[PDB]
């Protein structure tokens, strides 16, 4: 009585991804079954990957020098506050 | 002290000659070289996370 | 022709001054530029083939 979506959508709460984004990762997957795309997913990866590289650019030298560990992750929350969007 | 006052004269003569040219060399490799290690990295960490 | 000498002998000076370094340079250079390619070319005709 409960669908497969919905259980993988359930189930993606748990864990939090290291530079994915949870929740349009859940979206892009069920994209992948609900239309049928059967080449969906990997648009989603290179996209994220290179909005981040791009991201990652615009901040200066000392950061990234000093660490790159906790600025993915809060390019992570601003992917997900986007996607609500 | 006039043998030791163009001792210098010939000491700069020749280093300014060996600091020109090595400028150019340095032109040529700043040039060539940039700041590419940042590029090649970022990528690598975006990748394997 | 004073001045000339001293101009000689300053040239000779800043020569020595600059044929070390690169002689230093050169002794690293050449341990290890020419092997590498040996190597690496004919495996990868090798691997490709």
């Amino acid at each position: 009585s409960i669908s497969v979506d919905a259980l993988v959508q359930e189930f993606f709460a748990q864990q939090s991804l290291k530079i994915l984004p949870q929740a349009p990762f859940g979206d892009a997957v069920n994209q992948f079954v609900s239309k049928d795309d059967k080449h969906a997913v990997e648009m989603f990866v290179m996209d994220s990957l290179s909005s981040q590289v791009r991201g990652l650019l615009q901040l200066d030298d000392d950061k990234i020098n000093e660490g790159l560990d906790s600025h993915i992750e809060d390019f992570r929350k601003v992917m997900e506050k986007n996607f609500l969007s | 002290l006039n043998a030791d006052r163009e001792r210098l004269m010939g000491m700069m003569s020749t280093k300014d000659e060996e600091f020109r040219r090595l400028n150019e060399e340095y032109e040529l490799d700043l040039k060539d070289a940039k700041a590419k290690y940042k590029e090649t990295h970022i990528k690598v960490e975006t990748t394997k996370a």
